[PDB]
């Protein structure tokens, strides 16, 4: 695994020893090459895992997340090139350093054979994101947003640490392989109930769970474009990955303890999809859509059936790509209009036709149009839920209908109708933005050809 | 370019701050009417008529012809509810209650009559259709190891 | 005499059936004149800024920003715990959760019992 | 559409608008032209019998019963001209309307085609640049103190002046740009 | 080597080549629409071969060519079903689409984006063929959603028009309501039969339960605009007339019916679902014909006619006669597509005028449209030995000779009469009287594109019923003996419809005016269903979406509970802790207190 970690570390001295006007080119080229190298982790086994060493191991759940993490950095650099133009070389190098450190921590987090090492890196990712949000955000609310994004996380994560060390004091190890092979049932006890809660709540808060989702709209709205991209694409999936790893020690207590979270997610997906219908801000609408999709992923993980896990993996990958694309489109509009109010700039199809095509395809993938991987994950989760209980179909279908409604509402409001007359600074789309949009969308339509790459270890 | 004094604030209590709020929203003091002071966070915001954007004059030269809005005029709290793409409140040729009664009445009658027609079906003066080999026993389900009871068809 | 039109929330009163327009007064006329004055002043400011050849950007709209700020950021500082607010919040935020919990719990208990007696007919049920 | 609206509609304007609406809806009811002509002459006669009423209270009690009767028998599916706000081709060609400023963003290779058009466009832009400076002063001096009362604009007064705020009325895209 | 599979796949494959060239140079020229039309015609003349092979032998295939992902014991593969329904419907759809494209070459000549329009039409055709030939439920869902997205794009063709966007979103909403049942059925079939392939579904379901069939019926009701979910089809007339003629007239809207035809082995083993389908079809056809007989927009009248014919199709399905419903689909394609041909010709000649109150004497002013529309109306109402006869007459006979609802039978007969009524309404108000259009006459039919495209479907509407009925093998036992009056019932009710509607139309010439009745108002405003159901639910949803979810819970109470409470408590505790005046007297008094307390409590 060092053949990916070491180049990502070398990205830092290369960035800091670069010319003042070569940082973006060098960073983009070498991050793309690192993505290409990481692409060879996809050759997974039907047996246990790719156990590289005592410290790092790869799995067909970890490999798609690793590849998406490596692929996201070049897109983040391309998106950040525009709004950082008027800023000094040292500060741009610091921004690229924060992005590189975030990638390094995420890469080490997804392999992380140890649960304490996983926790340490899973919490180390917090610092670069907070600095990016509270340093290079625009509005005055960013500081407040950062505070939320901080404390919520720690409010969930501090009990987990205690639980973790407690387990190693009883089991003797926190290695995931030993934990899986030596797993034992949890008796229905108050102590075991609180151990279950301490294990679950940390990952629940970062999905986020419906009741615990307040930090996400603030953090995603006030963050710069690279921050929003990394928050929606990779950082939300840490909770799902952690739950998928940790639910192996929580059986059979998950059967009883899953009910409040299942109800919260099943009702909150409807609530947040309905919230999307009445939203005056593009970024907030995209954030609430992310909350709905992650609610579906929470349901899938809580059901803990093979089809549930496959659907959850597919949906995590598809949502990451789609939400990053949607945020990039919103930012392309914002850098022209500087308002971030959906109703202000209207009828952009007549002025930006190719960008309108990008908007249409992004809305189509968000709408879960078959045979996209978005719908593959959606349908697998829905079928698993139907087997779990036939009444889930009402909530699932209502969520599908509202999702289509708000996706097409977002498309029609911004692209169709009549152009706003007083806005005359809508310049033609740059090659950088179109390239960014294509680099988001072609991986999705190309992954629909080989779904088993993103269906997880239970395929 | 908006200052702090030009943003929505708390519910006005005295007529002086009521006049200040009316002046802020570019509308007459006599026309200004905030939402009732309840637990909802309406605060200081005009309660415009609940009429939809569709019934606004379509021959006026609006600054936003599609939305039928002017530049500085106060925006209804539920603008995104009434955008000619969504629910409209335009007067109808028939009263709402009359339409509701008629629609409900028609649906109920059809539903009732379908149940009645289920009670009293329509058919022809014929006996059951007959099929030769033990009512097609082996072609419908099979189990050829059971030898079912023979059913004999009458010649008439 | 003809049948009377009864207005509703979603089918409002027509302008030509409004008694207020037929009841004219000098105060009503001056109110209309000054409403037109406000509208004309706003229109003049907008068109003066709109036709300007030097302007190369979005014309800032205070009304739109007031709308968005009131919709988003003016809510909580103007919130008070009230019997209406408290009961509505409790109902609309707890009742659906417990209702769905009851429904799903009853369905799953019935399913589990039926599996216990074995009278479910789970034949060909391979994928779950 | 073009004309600025007033503060209110006078009684005569209300009566004339009711006359036009009733005639159009009667045409919707009376499909054939001879039947429509007969009933429209009857309708005009029924308007004319109270043309000379001097009592304003009487005239206002009238037009009210009349608009109530209209709302009772208003043909809930009246004929609409296709381009009218209720027609089947009302805003059909708005997607083809492109603003004129977009031409400023064209590539030089695009402007290499159509050189005469862009030369004339440059002339128009220069004319706008000078006329605007004249227009601002003229509007400032002609507007009454305290702000305008009606959104009606004055014409040019001198020889070389252009009507104030003319650019976006003269440079409309077209009724059917494509 | 047995060219059946190769040719039946080559059809669908060559349908996709112009989409590949959509980035080439020809897409930037004016020869692209003719290229697409020629490709479609070649596809039709190539698909005529499997039709002949089946008609000779009855040849059947499943072609599972590409194996896509496998899910433990479930295998998903790209599989095509090439049964009677597919090999019969493909040539009909290709012929209709060929006529539509030739017509569009004239109708949409002034549209700046005509290449795009043609491209959109081909994409819809491809998705429809994917829907029709699918062997498993996932592929058929792909086609199901593809035709819906193409419909959304083509309805909102003029995206500067608010009403077009509203209608497109309406269609999406209703089709998602149907999609709920589609997904329910798919989940049930996977959970219980362990398959989405049709063969395993048929093998393992000898007595199909209620849930999968109810989901299928809900999907069919959504996509074929049945009574609960009907208004989107009349609302869809916002798109260009070729779009209305191809998608929402003859090809896309039958898809729901097609689905119930595709699952007919399971429908015949369930008795309650058949009754539900029969009642839904009966109420749909009655209500839509009732709405049609009073409309003034010609496209609206033809759309309501399409809805009534779809309701009749699902009545046929509900009386357990699926092959007859398929035959009706095939005939209705021809004559309803030609009916929109004539409507679009009239609209174009009269300067985009769609109201029949302004269309006067066109019987002589434009004669080819007149004769084509007369022939189409005769085929629609049911005229002995025409294309619509061989389906509709058998539909009526089967409904009379079955153990069904009395009310459903009555409503089917009344719907037939009202079909005759709205046909004569169109003819009388558009072709017979004196002219009522503006004085400057621009009427012109003399364009070979329009003439040829209309006349191909005209020859179809005359002879296709006879040819197809005499060429397909018999798939049901016929009704050989009937009462003399009960054999004539269709003709009797149709002639009564003509006579009564014509007599009531002739009274419009009388120099007499009266105000409308309650029944007229109910019929004109579509039972008031679009008003109430597009104002009460939507508002009551959207309002809640802002009042409770967005503000009461998300912005107020969820903030009040976790973060605001914590901030308030920590604030107060910090204030209490850090507020000491700096007087060491109080400090050492507390020291004495703590010291005294410490000694006593511990020991
Ligand atoms: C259908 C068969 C197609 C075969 C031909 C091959 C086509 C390859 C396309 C690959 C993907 C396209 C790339 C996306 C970005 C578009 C690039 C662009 O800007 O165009 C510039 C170019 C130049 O135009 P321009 O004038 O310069 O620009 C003017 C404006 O942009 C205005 O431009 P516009 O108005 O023309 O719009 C652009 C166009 C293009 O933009 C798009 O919207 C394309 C993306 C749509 C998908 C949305 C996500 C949903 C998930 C679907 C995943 C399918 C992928 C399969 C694997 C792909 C491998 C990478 O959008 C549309 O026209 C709407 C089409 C809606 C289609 C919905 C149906 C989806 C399911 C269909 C069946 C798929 C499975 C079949 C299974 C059974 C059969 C085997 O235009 C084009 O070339 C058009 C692109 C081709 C149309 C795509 C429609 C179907 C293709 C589906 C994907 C491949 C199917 C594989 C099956 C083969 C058998
Ligand atoms: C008894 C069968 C005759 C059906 C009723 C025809 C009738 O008298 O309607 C005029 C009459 C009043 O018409 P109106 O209010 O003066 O309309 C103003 C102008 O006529 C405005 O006229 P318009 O040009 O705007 O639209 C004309 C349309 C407008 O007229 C309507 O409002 C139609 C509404 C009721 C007719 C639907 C019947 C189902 O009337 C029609 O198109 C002809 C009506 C359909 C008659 C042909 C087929 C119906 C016979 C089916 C049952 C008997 C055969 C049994 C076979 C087994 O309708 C009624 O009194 C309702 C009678 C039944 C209600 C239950
Ligand atoms: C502009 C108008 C169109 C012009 C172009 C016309 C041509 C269109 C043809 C292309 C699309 C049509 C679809 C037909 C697909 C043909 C190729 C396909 O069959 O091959 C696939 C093979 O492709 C791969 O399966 C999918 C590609 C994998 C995508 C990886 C993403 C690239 C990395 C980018 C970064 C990652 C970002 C996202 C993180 C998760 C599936 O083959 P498969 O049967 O299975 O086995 C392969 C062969 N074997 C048998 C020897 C093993
Ligand atoms: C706010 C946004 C979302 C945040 C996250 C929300 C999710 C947290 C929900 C916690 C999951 C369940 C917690 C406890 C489950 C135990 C089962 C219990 O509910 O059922 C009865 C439990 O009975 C009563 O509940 C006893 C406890 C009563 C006191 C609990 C307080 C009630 C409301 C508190 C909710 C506040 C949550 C937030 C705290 C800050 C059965 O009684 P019994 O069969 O005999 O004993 C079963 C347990 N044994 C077997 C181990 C002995
Ligand atoms: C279930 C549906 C639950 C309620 C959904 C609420 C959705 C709210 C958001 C929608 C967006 C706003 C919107 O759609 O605007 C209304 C929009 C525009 O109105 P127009 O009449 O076209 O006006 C044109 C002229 N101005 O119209 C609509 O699309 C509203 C559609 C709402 C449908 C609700 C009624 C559906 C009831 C179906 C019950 C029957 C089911 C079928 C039975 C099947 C049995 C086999
Ligand atoms: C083009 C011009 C070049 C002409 C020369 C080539 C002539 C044909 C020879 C091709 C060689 C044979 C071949 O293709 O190999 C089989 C190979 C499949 O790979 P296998 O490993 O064998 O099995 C699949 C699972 N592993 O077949 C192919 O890939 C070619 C044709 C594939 C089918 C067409 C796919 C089109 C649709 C794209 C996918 C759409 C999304 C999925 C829909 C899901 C539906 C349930
Ligand atoms: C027992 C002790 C438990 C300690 C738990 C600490 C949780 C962390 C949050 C502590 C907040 C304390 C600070 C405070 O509230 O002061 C009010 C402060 C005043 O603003 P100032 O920044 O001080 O001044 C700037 C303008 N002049 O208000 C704020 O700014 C609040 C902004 C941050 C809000 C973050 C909320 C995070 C909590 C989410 C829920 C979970 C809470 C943690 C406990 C979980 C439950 C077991
Ligand atoms: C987003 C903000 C959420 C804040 C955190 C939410 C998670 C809360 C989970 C509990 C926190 C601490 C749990 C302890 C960690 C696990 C250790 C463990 O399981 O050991 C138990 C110990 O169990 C405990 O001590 C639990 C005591 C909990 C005290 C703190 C209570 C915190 C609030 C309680 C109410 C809310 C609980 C769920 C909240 C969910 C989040 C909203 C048994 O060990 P022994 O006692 O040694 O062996 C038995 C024989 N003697």
């Amino acid at each position: 695994m060092l053949k990916i970690i070491i180049p990502t570390t070398m990205l830092l001295p290369m960035t800091w020893m670069s010319k003042h006007n070569m940082i973006w080119i060098n960073a983009t080229v070498h991050s793309l090459l690192i993505s290409l190298i990481s692409l060879s982790l996809l050759n997974q086994l039907g047996e246990n895992s790719l156990n590289f060493s005592l410290t790092f191991f790869s799995d067909s759940l970890s490999a798609p997340l690793l590849v998406l993490t490596t692929w996201l950095l070049p897109l983040m650099l391309m998106a950040s090139q525009s709004h950082l133009s008027k800023e000094t070389t040292t500060r741009k190098k610091l921004y690229i350093t924060m992005l590189i450190l975030l990638q390094l921590f995420l890469i080490m987090t997804f392999t992380a054979t140890e649960l304490i090492l996983f926790y340490i890196l899973f919490e180390a990712t917090l610092v670069p994101t907070l600095i990016i949000i509270t340093r290079w955000g625009n509005q005055t609310e960013r500081l407040n947003a950062g505070l939320y994004f901080l404390f919520y996380t720690l409010a969930g994560s501090l009990p987990l640490l205690v639980a973790l060390v407690y387990i190693q004091n009883t089991t003797g190890s926190l290695n995931f392989l030993i934990i899986h092979y030596w797993s034992h049932p949890l008796s229905n006890s108050w102590s075991n109930i609180f151990m279950w809660l301490a294990c679950i709540m940390a990952f629940m808060v970062k999905m986020p769970l419906y009741g615990l989702h307040l930090w996400l709209p603030k953090a995603h709205v006030e963050a710069p474009i690279a921050g929003s991209m990394v928050l929606a694409a990779v950082l939300l999936k840490l909770g799902g990955y952690g739950m998928m790893r940790i639910t192996t020690i929580l059986n059979p207590l998950t059967n009883y303890m899953a009910y409040p979270f299942l109800m919260l997610s099943m009702w909150g997906m409807i609530m947040t999809s309905s919230i999307c219908l009445r939203q005056t801000d593009l970024k907030s609408l995209i954030a609430y859509s992310s909350v709905s999709h992650m609610a579906l992923v929470i349901v899938a993980i809580m059901i803990q059936t093979p089809w549930s896990f496959m659907g959850a993996t597919a949906l995590m990958i598809a949502h990451g790509l789609t939400s990053s694309m949607l945020f990039c489109l919103a930012n392309t509009n914002y850098e022209r209009v500087h308002s971030r109010t959906m109703i202000l700039a209207r009828g952009l199809q007549t002025l930006l036709p190719l960008m309108a095509t990008w908007w249409l395809v992004a809305s189509l993938t968000n709408l879960a149009l078959p045979p996209s991987i978005n719908l593959i994950g959606e349908l697998f989760i829905i079928t698993a839920s139907f087997s779990w209980s036939n009444i889930t179909i009402i909530l699932m279908g209502m969520n599908m209908m509202i999702t289509a409604l708000y996706s097409l509402y977002m498309l029609i409001t911004t692209q169709r109708g009549k152009y706003t007359h007083h806005i005359n600074n809508i310049k033609p789309s740059f090659t950088r933005e179109n390239a960014l949009m294509a680099l988001h969308i072609l991986p999705l339509l190309l992954l629909t050809l080989n779904p088993k790459m993103i269906l997880g270890p239970l395929y | 370019h908006v200052t702090k004094d030009m943003f929505p604030g708390p519910y006005p209590k005295t007529p002086e701050e009521r006049a200040a709020a009316a002046k802020k929203y570019n509308m007459r003091v006599e026309d200004y009417e905030p939402y009732p002071d309840d637990g909802m966070g309406y605060g200081d915001y005009p309660k415009l008529p609940d009429r939809s954007q569709q019934e606004r004059d379509p021959w006026y030269d609006w600054d936003h012809p599609d939305l039928r809005l002017n530049w500085g005029e106060p925006i209804h709290w539920d603008l995104d509810m009434y955008i000619r793409n969504r629910v409209d409140t335009s007067p109808t040729p028939v009263s709402w209650n009359t339409m509701c009664k008629h629609l409900f009445g028609f649906v109920a009658f059809m539903l009732f009559m379908f149940w009645v027609g289920e009670i009293y079906p329509s058919y022809q003066p014929v006996g059951p259709k007959q099929y030769p080999y033990n009512d097609l026993y082996l072609e419908r389900g099979g189990d050829p190891t059971k030898e079912p009871e023979p059913v004999v068809h009458y010649e008439i | 005499s003809f049948p009377k039109y009864k207005p509703s929330r979603l089918a409002t009163l027509p302008a030509t059936l409004d008694p207020a327009e037929y009841d004219i007064s000098p105060e009503t006329r001056k109110a209309q004149a000054e409403r037109l004055a406000i509208r004309s002043r706003l229109k003049r400011e907008y068109l003066l800024q709109y036709n300007d050849p030097n302007r190369l950007g979005v014309i800032e709209d205070p009304a739109l920003i007031r709308w968005t700020y009131a919709r988003s950021a003016n809510i909580y500082p103007n919130f008070r715990p009230t019997p209406k607010t408290s009961l509505l919040g409790a109902l609309f935020g707890i009742g659906p959760l417990f209702f769905w919990y009851y429904v799903f719990k009853t369905d799953r208990d019935k399913k589990e019992k039926l599996i216990q007696e074995g009278k479910l007919d789970q034949t060909f049920n391979i994928s779950y | 559409a073009f004309s600025a609206p007033a503060a209110y509609l006078t009684h005569q304007q209300k009566v004339l608008r009711l006359y036009k609406r009733a005639l159009r809806h009667l045409e919707s009811w009376c499909v054939h032209r001879d039947k429509y002509r007969y009933f429209a002459c009857l309708m005009r006669a029924r308007f004319d019998e109270h043309k000379n009423e001097k009592d304003m209270v009487k005239a206002t009690q009238l037009l009210r019963q009349a608009e109530e009767e209209f709302w009772y028998g208003q043909h809930p599916q009246p004929y609409i001209f296709p381009e009218s706000p209720g027609g089947t081709s009302y805003e059909r060609y708005e997607c083809y309307k492109v603003p004129e400023w977009c031409l400023d963003d064209w590539h030089p290779s695009e402007k290499a085609m159509y050189p005469d058009y862009f030369a004339k466009r440059e002339q128009w832009k220069r004319l706008r640049r000078e006329s605007w400076e004249r227009e601002v002063k003229q509007l400032q001096e002609e507007t009454p103190p305290g702000g305008p009362r009606t959104e009606a604009l004055p014409p040019a007064r001198k020889e070389g002046d252009l009507p104030p705020l003319w650019w976006h009325i003269v440079t409309r895209p077209r009724e059917r740009p494509m | 080597m047995n060219p059946f599979a190769s040719l039946t796949l080559t059809t669908l494959t060559i349908l996709t080549i112009p989409i590949m060239m959509s980035n080439s140079n020809i897409y930037k020229t004016n020869l692209y629409p003719n290229y697409v039309k020629t490709t479609v015609s070649y596809a039709f003349t190539l698909s005529l071969v499997p039709l002949l092979m089946f008609m000779h032998t009855g040849q059947e295939m499943i072609i599972s060519n590409w194996h896509w992902m496998t899910l433990q014991t479930v295998e998903l593969s790209l599989s095509f079903k090439m049964d009677y329904f597919s090999v019969m419907f493909i040539p009909v759809a290709l012929f209709v689409t060929w006529s539509i494209m030739e017509f569009s070459m004239w109708y949409m000549h002034s549209d700046p984006f005509i290449n795009r329009f043609f491209k959109y039409l081909l994409l819809f055709l491809i998705t429809m063929m994917i829907l029709v030939t699918a062997n498993n439920l996932f592929q058929l869902f792909i086609g199901w959603e593809g035709v819906g997205i193409m419909s959304f794009l083509l309805i909102g063709w003029w995206h500067g028009r608010t009403d077009a966007n509203t209608a497109a979103l309406q269609a999406i909403l209703y089709n998602r309501i149907g999609d709920i049942g589609f997904v329910l059925s798919m989940a049930w079939f996977l959970t219980h039969s362990n398959a989405w392939d049709l063969q395993q579904i048929f093998m393992l379901n000898n007595e199909c339960p209620n849930m999968p069939l109810i989901g299928l019926l809900l999907a069919a009701a959504g996509k074929s605009a049945q009574f609960g979910l009907h208004p989107w089809l009349p609302s869809a007339m916002e798109g260009p007339t070729p779009v209305s003629a191809l998608l929402h007239s003859s090809t896309m809207v039958v898809a729901g019916v097609f689905l119930l035809i595709r699952f007919y082995p399971l429908m015949e083993t369930n008795k309650l679902v058949q009754t539900m389908t029969l009642c839904l079809g009966a109420i749909t056809t009655l209500f839509t014909a009732l709405c049609a007989i009073t409309q003034n927009d010609i496209k609206k009248i033809v759309a309501f006619s399409t809805s009534s014919q779809l309701g009749l199709m699902m009545v046929t399905i509900g009386i357990n006669q699926p092959h007859l419903a398929f035959l009706h689909i095939c005939m209705h394609a021809f004559f309803k597509a030609m009916l929109f041909m004539c409507s679009g010709s009239i609209i174009h000649s009269l300067n985009d005028e769609q109201d029949i109150r302004k269309m006067g004497g066109l019987y002589k002013a434009m004669p080819f449209t007149t004769t084509a529309l007369i022939i189409g109306s005769l085929a629609l109402t049911g005229m002995p030995y025409l294309t619509g006869f061989y389906s509709k007459d058998l539909i009526i006979e089967a409904v009379n000779m079955s153990y069904t609802n009395a009310w459903a039978l009555l409503m089917t007969l009344i719907a037939t009469s009202l079909t005759a009524a709205y046909s004569t309404r169109i003819i009388f108000f558009a072709f017979l009287g004196k002219p009522r259009f503006p004085p400057l006459v621009l009427i012109n039919e003399n364009n070979p594109l329009l003439i040829n495209s209309i006349k191909r479907l005209l020859i179809g509407s005359i002879f296709a019923g006879f040819i197809i009925s005499n060429n397909i093998p018999p798939m049901t036992v016929p009704n050989t003996t009937m009462p003399l009056y009960m054999k004539m019932t269709a003709l009797i009710v149709t002639i009564m419809g003509f006579m009564l509607a014509l007599e009531l139309n002739n009274t419009t010439y009388y120099l007499k005016f009266k105000y409308p009745s309650q029944t007229y108002k109910f019929s004109n405003m579509l039972g008031y269903y679009p008003s109430i159901m597009h104002r009460l639910p939507t508002y009551h949803n959207l309002s809640m979406s802002q009042k409770s979810a967005s503000s009461l819970l998300d912005l107020i109470w969820l903030e009040t509970i976790l973060p605001k409470t914590t901030s308030f408590i920590q604030m107060k505790m910090s204030i209490m802790v850090s507020n000491q005046k700096g007087l060491i007297k109080l400090y050492f008094l507390s020291f004495l207190i703590t010291i005294m307390i410490s000694m006593t409590l511990f020991n």
